[PDB]
DNA sequence: CACAGATCCCCGGGTACCGAGCTCGAATTC
DNA sequence: GAATTCGAGCTCGGTACCCGGGGATC
């Protein structure tokens, strides 16, 4: 058949039958329970309404659509299919070895043979056609290689001529432990002598390398982790696709390309139906001289989205408990999967496979028809294999270039593999898009102790989760996708708890229609979600500009794009990245960060003007031409050079450490940052001429771009990863601190008196407010100052900003850094060091890490915290008494009383205290929450709430959290029993014994521990407003719990023997009058 | 002046001083009555009811202009608005002045302070006056009506009884006074016993037929009233209600008294 | 296998005092 | 014989640090 093997199922005749017993109707009401099990032997079924067909039978009739030409070797497209290809979008690239042994009945030219002789590696460019076919392109040559220095391995194993390194390497790889090089003779490993430059340091000389061309990179990997540990390789962990789109300029991983004549005139070799490695319509045999990058067009191609979401039962004795994968009888019940168009955005199919009778409801289907959107195709089957069966073959044959959801992996991708693999025994390697041998995995953070990601890397399909993309655009406590929808699409969805889904899908078809209709709305509100935010394109632009393709752009991390970056630059230059991670694996530090001033904390009503440098970090490389290459540590190098005027010189960490400057050497990381920081100010040069939920978005995409040009900065000093340098990046922190104290004293001396800073400005003359004058810093941090300017308005004092802003900015800074006034409050209260809250002039207020932006409070006490703020700043007769309260020190306010502006700041808290207790007290407003952040046993301090409470969820086999899930909890009251349960598992109790999570919490009716929100709530209004009084927070504390009002009672087991002995009851539990005359009575019962 | 006004100058103060001189820290976290006729500091140890009147007679000035109110004790939950007339808190204090100022349901009570100086004038040491909100919500349950029989005591007489009592709950003791003098405060392992006249056993006393035998089942008697410090005193029994009471006052500088319940085992 | 940086506030939990109480135990000492 | 006291010790929690950890702010 195929030259190739296709590991997917294209046939089946036997299966794992596992079902639930309720889906058998007519049986009696005690074979019901559980569900069954065991082989069955006929093709898997799938049932669409009335029909019915074999999963696996492409044929012509279908009940999911099919962009597939080949199924199982047959040719399913219509004969004289041959579609001319000259322009395909290129969205991923797959590289893999390819054996000329493999592919002798292919029938290829001698010109790709010969380029996998006996080995070779095939970059394929996976793509569509602009009409919409779908395309893979295989690129023969490009075989990776890395650097060895020519007199260290001379040295270290005898050479003489290159020939005798290859014989060498591969005398090394043929006694490798296991036998996993066989064969390889000294013609896989061509090299040749090349003349390069490390790229560490400005004194370093240009010596003699050896470039050693290997294939098979695999075989790399271990020439660079076993050959010679003691010499030292350069470029050996740079993959072949890297090599690829760097060593063919213009390329690019995401983009338009074109198929051109070719070096000599060699086109394209349109392969053979049945030589396809992938499940593309039409495949070519290029070499990197036929292809060409067709710039001018930029659109996006007819990708399609599938945007799935499975839903699971619960099947064994306690079917209240949460699905497990690993346990055969807790199965996937439904997966919803949308089939949107990409380009276009137009939903284009709704399927909905589901495990037995379902029947839509028609409201649902009514507001589908409604909304324009397709009608829901349900399939129906009998099994949970036939029914992933089926949706692993529509993922197959539809082939969604990419693929999205809501938590899709942590949740949705591994339960479906891990039915497939551990107890179905599906091979995988084959539903990518190549047809076997291909890449179909999830990895987990799994206690790795730093990965920042749960990834999944399938083979030509780009997952995107739009959980992932969401915690990074927008601060929630809880990403719930009910939470996320009502912020941010505006829409109230109804939930379905996965305990109420047993009780639904043992009822008829029709509670099973409404766990589809529950599934189908999660799948539209995520597929809204990813169009809104269009996570794609931007992860594109950024794939594009880096060289990654744009899975390492999802996954990977910052560090590779900075490397890859870098990478092009120094091949350019004639420099060479050491490899020293290859020999490679508490609150410490690498370096010293920067300078946070000490702030005046307080109340300002004056105008603050707030400073600060465009780009700091980019903008000090570039400006000091910061680089590796540029860095001297020894005052040799620089022994020709002046002074100051070719190189600088600064005390790094005590270290003396030279920085020639341009027209010496350019710097290679300002070049870097150069084409990241034109991308990130044309975002931003979009944001005055767009819509506010345009601006926002495009807010955040330049907040991307800017991490990934303080990643430049970051890249060098991040110790133990790829090619660090902690020199420049203690450079760049050093010369930060200089500058934010630079601005400072040029600040203070010279606009020190009014009539100098009227000499600079006079548009100041009518900016003169009537107080004395004077502008002195008041805070600052890495490149912010906040001038508190008195004596000046506020109206002109940003125009005015500007404009010193630039006088500073040219009087100090060399030309790439620039100072800028960037607001003005009109009223601040400097809190603590990374803690203000601002009103802006005339307009908005800015509140800066004081917990209202924090997601660990719960909605009560961020909603009355803001009430408070809100009224020290907007509500005047409260920034009146607010400002007077300077006027005495904090501890006379413990005497006197408040002035008399300040009592509603304290009605607030008064009515708050009354809300705490309040008998209906909707526990959501009362839900902590945490990030679990690393394995729960990579704690240390493990009395956490948050552990607390993972450990009750994975008690009760209930939903455990991941890694970086946020854990909502609440602290119950301290009760008798509680306290006994601490105990069984293991006074007052902690608040990590305290610790109930709200869904239990709200089952079980357990009541909250007022004492704690309550303590917590004075406690975030202590921590705020502590600045008004002298930031003493006992000062602060004492004052606010004055506010409250105290009670006291004779209490029960005391009031019951008082009542029985006579005494009457004088206070709340009767009227004022008859409080009244029994006082009068014991007052004479005394007398 | 500001219109509820309690002053203590010197020369009637240094009897306030006094009463409060035994009584150590005990009346510190207590709470604090005020009204026409005085001030009642009402306290809970060891889960009785401990009281300690201050009439307003007994004050320098005392002057009152509307319901009565009850303050906390502790000023912001550490200091004391009675910490002013402990024994050695203040070595140099003169004067107190108690000034209370607002509307009904809000009232709040400052304390100055008053240190002597020669030549005849006084510091007000700011760093040290006290600033209490009236509780806005409250209810005390105080003793009423008058005693059955009533006895008064010394220092050795009445450390000896509170010697004839129990350690828990296991030995209930009582009080039964018998025909003709005689009282007795005994247990099944310890017995007093005193003569009631209305040497050195013949307490004084007034009604003294008023025979009983009242019963404890609470032994925090012994450790309440040693706390306090009492110098002997009233022993008063209050036995027309169905829980029995007995309330102690210490004749010494104070009137500090304790009621402790009885239970309602009431025999002869 | 995976991988930008640092600074810094505040909370919770832990542990180490120690000034202040404050209750008996043989010394004074009525 | 017997009201002090204050050493004797002893549990008392406020206060002080310290540390991890969440999660802000450059
Ligand atoms: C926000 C942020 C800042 N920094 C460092 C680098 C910055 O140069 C320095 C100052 O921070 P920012 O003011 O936040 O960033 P910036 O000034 O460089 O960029 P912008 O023009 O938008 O203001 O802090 C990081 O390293 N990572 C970050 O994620
Ligand atoms: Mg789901
Ligand atoms: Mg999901
Ligand atoms: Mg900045
Ligand atoms: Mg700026
Ligand atoms: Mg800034």
């Amino acid at each position: 058949g195929p030259t190739q093997r296709h590991t997917y199922y294209s046939e089946c005749d036997e299966f794992r039958f596992i079902a639930p017993r309720v889906l058998d109707e007519d049986a009696p009401p005690e074979k019901r329970a559980g569900v069954h099990d065991g082989h069955l032997k006929r093709a898997p079924k799938v049932y669409c309404g009335g029909d019915e067909r074999d999963v696996l039978r492409v044929g012509s009739g279908g009940f999911w659509p099919r962009r597939s030409r080949l199924w199982g070797g047959v040719d399913h497209a219509p004969a004289g299919f041959n579609p001319t290809v000259t322009v395909f979008h290129v969205y991923d690239i797959l590289e893999n070895v390819e054996h000329a042994y493999g592919m002798r009945a292919a029938q290829f030219h001698a010109r790709f043979m010969d380029a996998i002789t006996p080995t070779g590696t095939v970059i394929t460019l996976l793509g569509l056609t602009p009409e919409g076919h779908r395309v893979a392109v295989h690129v023969y040559g490009t075989r990776q290689y890395f650097y060895m220095n020519k007199e260290e391995v001379d040295r270290h194993l005898q050479c003489r001529a290159p020939r005798d390194l290859c014989e060498r390497m591969a005398a090394a790889l043929r006694e490798s432990p296991g036998a996993s090089f066989r064969g390889i003779s000294a013609d896989h490993f061509e090299a040749e002598v090349v003349e390069r430059t490390d790229v560490y340091y400005y004194e370093t000389r240009p010596a003699l390398f050896y470039r050693v061309y290997v294939r098979s990179g695999r075989v790399l990997s271990y020439l660079c982790d076993n050959f010679c540990p003691a010499i030292k390789k350069y470029e050996g962990g740079v993959d072949a696709t890297t090599r690829f789109i760097l060593d063919n300029p213009g390329f690019v991983t995401f983009g338009w390309y074109r198929l051109k004549p070719g070096r000599n005139n060699t086109l394209a070799q349109p392969r053979a139906p049945m030589a396809f490695g992938t499940s593309s319509d039409v495949e070519f045999n290029c070499t990197a001289d036929n292809l060409a990058i067709e710039g001018g067009m930029s659109d996006l191609p007819a990708y399609k989205l599938m945007c799935f979401d499975i839903e699971c039962k619960a099947g064994g004795e306690d079917e209240l408990a949460f699905p497990v994968a690993g346990h055969p009888e807790d199965l996937v019940i439904q997966i919803s999967c949308l089939l949107y168009d990409l380009s276009t955005t137009a939903l284009e199919h709704v399927l909905l496979f589901s495990l037995g009778s379902c029947d839509l409801p028609e409201s649902h289907l009514n507001e589908l028809a409604a909304r324009g959107l397709p009608t829901p195709v349900v399939l129906e089957f009998d099994s949970e294999f036939e029914m992933l069966l089926a949706f692993m073959t529509l993922v197959k044959q539809y082939g969604p270039e990419f693929v999205t959801g809501y938590n899709i992996i942590n949740f949705d991708w591994p339960f479906l593999l891990a039915k497939l693999t551990d107890i179905y025994k599906v091979p995988l390697d084959g539903y990518g898009r190549m047809n076997g041998r291909g890449v179909f995995r999830v990895w987990d953070i799994g206690q790795s102790h730093f990965q920042k990601r749960s990834k999944i890397k399938v083979n030509g399909m780009v997952n995107i989760d739009m959980y992932g993309i969401i915690t990074d655009k927008i601060k929630l406590s809880s990403y719930k996708l009910n939470a996320v929808a009502e912020a941010v699409l505006k829409d109230k969805k109804k939930d379905l708890s996965y305990r109420d889904i047993p009780a639904y899908y043992a009822t008829g078809p029709a509670q099973r229609g409404v766990i589809g209709e529950y599934c189908i709305q999660d799948s539209l509100l995520v597929g809204q979600l990813f169009f809104k935010f269009l996570p794609h394109l931007e992860l594109s632009a950024v794939a594009r500009l880096a060289g990654i393709n744009i899975t390492r752009t999802i996954y990977d991390g910052q560090q590779i794009r900075v490397f890859t970056c870098l990478l092009r630059l120094a091949d350019q230059k004639g420099f060479i990245l050491p490899d020293t991670q290859g020999r490679f694996r508490g609150r410490h530090v690498g370096y010293q960060g920067a300078r946070v001033l000490d702030p005046t904390s307080g109340f300002h009503v004056n105008p603050v003007v707030v400073f600060d440098f465009a780009s700091l970090y980019p903008s000090i490389i570039q400006a000091h031409n910061l680089c590796f290459s540029t860095l001297s540590l020894r005052a040799d190098a620089v022994a020709h050079l002046e002074a100051g005027k070719d190189y600088l010189e600064i005390e790094v960490g005590g270290r003396r450490l030279f920085f020639v400057k341009a027209h010496v050497r350019e710097s290679l990381l300002s070049i870097l940052l150069r084409d990241w920081l034109a991308m990130r100010k044309q975002i931003r040069s979009r944001i005055p001429q767009s819509s506010p939920e345009e601006a926002v978005l495009l807010d955040k995409q330049q907040a991307a771009i800017k991490v990934v040009c303080n990643s430049v900065y970051g890249f060098t000093g991040v110790q133990h990863g790829l090619l660090p340098c902690l020199h420049v990046a203690a450079t760049v922190t050093t010369i930060g601190r200089e500058m934010l104290l630079a601005t400072r004293e040029y600040v203070h001396a010279r606009w020190a008196a009014f009539e100098q800073l009227l000499a600079d400005f006079p548009e100041a003359a009518d900016m003169r407010a009537p107080g004395p004058y004077s502008m002195r810093i008041i805070y600052g941090d890495t490149d912010s100052i906040f001038v508190l300017c008195r004596g000046l308005t506020a109206a002109g004092l940003t125009a005015m900003g500007d404009k010193m802003a630039s006088h500073i900015s040219r009087a100090l800074f060399l030309p790439p850094i620039k100072l800028e006034c960037e607001k003005t409050f009109t009223k601040l209260l400097l809190i603590a060091k990374k803690k203000y809250i601002g009103v802006i002039y005339g307009g908005k207020m800015l509140i800066k890490g004081v917990d209202l932006v924090r997601k660990n409070n719960c909605a009560f006490i961020n909603r009355t915290s803001r009430a408070l703020v809100d009224l020290l700043f907007y509500d005047d007769t409260v920034s009146g008494a607010a400002a007077a309260l300077a006027e005495r020190p904090a501890e006379e306010w413990l005497a006197r009383p408040l002035p008399e502006g300040l009592q509603a700041f304290g009605a607030v808290l008064v009515d708050a205290h009354r809300r705490i207790t309040d008998p209906e007290r909707d526990i959501q407003d009362f839900v902590l929450t945490a990030e679990l952040s690393r394995h729960p046993r990579a704690y240390t301090n493990k009395r956490l709430a948050h552990l607390t409470v993972y450990y009750k969820l994975m008690a009760r086999r209930a939903q455990v959290p991941s890694i970086k899930d946020r854990i909502p909890y609440v602290i119950v009251a301290q009760t008798r029993e509680v306290e006994e349960t601490v105990a069984r598992l293991a006074r007052k109790l902690l608040v990590s014994e305290l610790a109930e999570d709200p869904a239990y919490a709200i089952a079980h009716g357990v009541a909250l521990n007022t004492d704690y929100y309550f303590s917590h709530l004075l406690g975030a209004a202590c921590v705020t407003f502590k600045a008004l009084f002298g930031n003493n927070a006992k000062i602060t504390e004492s004052l606010l719990k004055r506010f409250i009002p105290e009670v006291w009672h004779p209490p029960d087991d005391v009031a019951a023997r008082l009542r029985a002995a006579g005494f009457g009851a004088v206070g709340a539990g009767a009227t004022a009058e008859e409080t009244r005359r029994m006082l009068h009575r014991a007052f004479d019962t005394l007398a | 002046g500001a219109p509820c006004q309690v002053v203590l100058q010197g020369a009637e103060l240094n009897g306030i001083l006094q009463a409060f001189a035994p009584l150590r820290t005990s009346l510190l976290d207590s709470l604090l009555v005020m009204g026409d006729r005085g001030i009642l500091i009402h306290n809970t140890i060891f889960g009785e009811q401990v009281f300690l009147p201050l009439e307003h007679s007994q004050f320098s000035r005392y002057r009152w202009r509307g319901p009565t109110a009850a303050f906390l004790s502790l000023v912001d939950q550490k200091r004391s608005l009675l910490s002013v007339f402990r024994a050695n808190q203040y070595p140099d204090l003169r004067r107190v002045e108690l000034a209370i100022t607002g509307q009904a349901p809000f009232r709040t009570l400052v304390q100055r302070i008053w240190t002597t100086t020669s030549d005849g004038e006084a510091v007000e040491l700011a760093s040290e006056t006290l600033m209490k909100r009236e509780l806005t919500s409250f209810v005390v349950l105080v003793p009423q009506g008058t005693p059955d029989v009533q006895l008064r005591l010394t220092r050795p007489q009445l450390t000896k009884v509170l010697n004839a009592t129990g350690a828990d709950s296991a030995t209930p003791t009582t009080f039964e006074l018998g025909v003709n003098g005689k009282f007795s405060v005994f247990t099944t392992s310890t017995c007093v016993t005193f003569a009631a006249r209305e040497n050195a056993k013949t307490v004084y006393g007034e009604n003294t037929h008023r025979t009983f035998s009242v019963v404890v089942d609470d032994c925090s008697m012994r450790a309440v009233l040693r706390r306090l410090q009492v110098a002997g005193g009233t022993l008063k029994f209050f036995l027309t209600t169905p829980v029995p009471s007995l309330c102690v006052t210490a004749t010494g500088p104070n009137a500090v008294s304790a009621v402790f319940l009885l239970k309602p085992q009431k025999i002869c």
